[PDB]
C-alpha cells in the first residue's frame, strides 16, 4: 500500500548535458519518465545523487538511519542506486538492518530512464511489484529478477542483465 | 523530507 | 573500519600485508585461487600470514565466481586454516567485505571476528 | 617484475598504493567497479593515482566477469583516464596481470607500457 | 601425429595417500589410468608435480623454454596442470611464446583420474583431439570445450565445468 | 512475478 | 569436435 | 628427458 522510494543517484536518474557533464533527476521525476502509473500513494525521498563509484561507507550509515526511520511507516521501500556499487550497498545494509519488517528493494538501470530503450521501467515495475509482496528482507531487483541483496553481484558491465544471485536461488522473476 |  | 582486498597472484610477496598492517588496516581479504590456500613454495606468503593472522583477521575468498571457498579440500587450503586464515565460505565478495567491515565496527578481537565471519547472519553464508 | 592487484572497495585509501610503490612494485592493477573509474568524493584515491600513474603503470580492470572496462563511458572513468590510468579493455584478469608482468620484463617506461597494454598482442584484447 | 604431454601436476595427477597427504603420478600414468588408448606415438615429459596454487613466475620460464625446445619436433603439445592457476599459466605462456607453429593445449581436471567419475578422460580426449587439429596457438581444453588460453578464466571452484571463455567465442566444443 |  |  |  504505502511505498517509499529513496534516490541515491546512478545512471537511472541521469541525463547527460549538452557537453559531457552528467546531470541528475529526482527519484519522483525518474518514475514519471519511466512511466510508472500504478504507483499511487508512493512517497519520494532524495538522499543522494551520485554515481555509485563515489559511494563511501558513511553513505551506508545515512541510508540505514533513513531506512530505520521509515520501516514502521511504510509497507515496502525501494532504493534507486548506481549499479557499480549496488551490491555493496545492498549487502552492507543487510548487516546494519538485520531484521527488516518490510521488503527493502534496491534497483537501478544501465540505460537512463530518459533514454528510449531504458531498462528503468522494467526494473522499477519489478521493484514495486516486489515491494508490495509482504516478503520481509533486503533485496535487489534487476532485469526482471529479484535477488537476496546479500547474494547479489554485478557480473556484466555493458549489459541490461548486469546481476546475478550467486550460490543462491533467485527469489522471484517475471518468467 | 518527502514528496507525496 | 579499514579493510584491504588483495587478489592472490603468482609471485605475490607477503611484504605488502606487513605494510597494510602498519598503515592500520584492521582487516585483510585475500582473493585466492579456486577452493582456497596460500602459496608456500618459493614465497614468504604463508609465513607472513602465520604472523599477521593473529593481529588482524585475514579472510580468504576466491577469484572464481561460483561455489566459493573450502580450505579443507586441498593441502594449500588446510595449511592456510592452520595459519589462522578465516574462510569466506560461499559468500559473495561484496557480502564478505561488507560483513567484515561491519564486524570490525563492533569488535577487534580476531577470534570473535572469526566466529562471526563463520556464522550465517542474514543469508549471506551457508554454515 | 612485481605487480600488485587491489580490488577497489568503498573507503579505499590511496595510502596503500604509496606503500606499494615504496616497496618496489613495478606495476599496480586496480580491480574497479563496472565500466571503470576512480572515487574522488571523500577519498584521496584519484589524487594519489594522479601522482603515481607517472612513476609506475596503473591498470584498471573490472570486478565484473564480463564486458570489461571502458573509462570513457562515465565521468569517474574519464577522470581516471586523465589521471593517467591504463584501461584493461576486455582482457581477462589473468591476461591483464600476466601481460603486465610480461611487458614489465621488457621495459619500465610507463608510456611504452601504456601503448603495449592497449595493443592486441595475441588475442587477449579487442583494440 | 607426434604429440608431447608435459606434466605440471594438479588434481589430475593425484592420489591422496592413506592419511591426508596428496601424492602425484607421472603424466604417462595419468593417461593410462584415464584410459586413453588412441594416443600412440605420444611422448611424455614430467616438468613439475605441484598443486598449481604453488605456481610461481619462474615456472613459466621453465615451461616456455621447454615448449620452445619442442615445438619444431611435435605436431601438438598438451600440458596437464592444476586448475587453480591454469589460466595464469596459459595466458603468460601466450605472451612469452607469441607465435606457436603448433597447438599447445592446457588441460587438467577437478576429479583425479584415479577416481571413478573423473573428468580427466574427457579433458584429455578433448586436449588430444585438438592437439591434432593443426590449429596454431595456445589453448585450454576443459569440460569438452576448447578456449583461447588468453581468454580463459576459472569460474567455478567445485564443478567440472570450471572454465569459461570470457568475452570471446569458444574455439570448439564436442556439442 | 514468480518465485520458483 | 565442433567449431561454431 | 622423455618417455616414449
Ligand atoms: N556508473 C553508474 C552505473 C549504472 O548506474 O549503471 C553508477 O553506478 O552510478
Ligand atoms: N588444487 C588443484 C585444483 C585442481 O587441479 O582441480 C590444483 O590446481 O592444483
Ligand atoms: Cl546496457
Ligand atoms: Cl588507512
Ligand atoms: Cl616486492
Ligand atoms: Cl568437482
Amino acid at each position: 500500500m504505502k511505498i517509499l522510494l529513496i534516490g541515491m543517484g546512478g545512471t537511472i536518474a541521469s541525463v547527460k548535458g549538452e557537453n559531457g557533464y552528467e546531470a541528475s533527476l529526482s527519484v519522483k521525476e525518474v518514475l514519471d519518465i519511466a512511466g510508472i502509473k500504478d504507483c499511487e500513494d508512493c512517497d519520494f525521498l532524495d538522499l543522494k545523487n551520485v554515481d555509485s563509484t563515489l559511494i563511501q561507507p558513511e553513505d551506508w550509515v545515512d541510508l540505514a538511519e533513513t531506512l530505520y526511520k521509515n520501516v514502521k511507516k511504510y509497507d515496502g521501500i525501494i532504493v534507486t542506486h548506481g549499479t557499480d556499487t549496488l551490491a555493496y550497498t545492498s549487502s552492507m545494509i543487510s548487516f546494519m538492518l538485520r531484521n527488516p519488517p518490510i521488503p527493502i528493494v534496491f534497483t537501478g538501470s544501465m540505460i537512463p530512464a530518459t533514454e528510449e530503450n531504458s531498462d528503468a521501467p522494467l526494473n522499477l515495475q519489478t521493484a514495486i511489484k516486489f515491494a508490495t509482496s509482504g516478503i520481509r528482507g533486503v533485496y535487489v531487483a534487476f532485469n526482471g529478477k529479484v535477488m537476496l541483496g546479500v547474494r547479489t553481484s554485478k557480473v556484466r558491465t555493458m549489459s541490461r542483465d548486469a546481476f546475478e544471485s550467486i550460490n543462491y536461488p533467485i527469489i522471484a522473476e517475471l518468467r | 523530507l518527502v514528496v507525496n | 573500519m579499514a579493510v584491504l582486498v588483495i587478489k592472490l597472484i603468482p609471485g605475490l610477496s607477503g611484504d605488502i600485508f606487513r605494510a597494510a598492517v602498519e598503515l592500520g588496516y584492521r582487516g585483510i581479504v585475500i582473493e585466492g585461487y579456486g577452493a582456497g590456500g596460500i602459496p608456500y613454495r618459493g614465497s614468504d606468503l604463508l609465513q607472513t600470514i602465520e604472523e599477521l593472522s593473529k593481529e588482524i583477521p585475514i579472510v580468504m575468498t576466491t577469484q572464481a565466481m561460483y561455489d566459493g571457498v573450502d580450505l579443507t579440500r586441498y593441502k594449500v587450503g588446510r595449511l592456510a586454516l592452520r595459519a589462522g586464515v578465516i574462510p569466506a565460505g560461499d559468500m559473495t565478495k561484496e557480502a564478505t567485505v561488507t560483513k567484515l567491515m561491519w564486524i570490525l565496527g563492533h569488535t577487534n578481537n580476531v577470534e570473535e571476528i572469526k566466529v562471526l565471519m563463520r556464522k550465517n547472519l542474514v543469508g549471506e553464508l551457508r554454515d
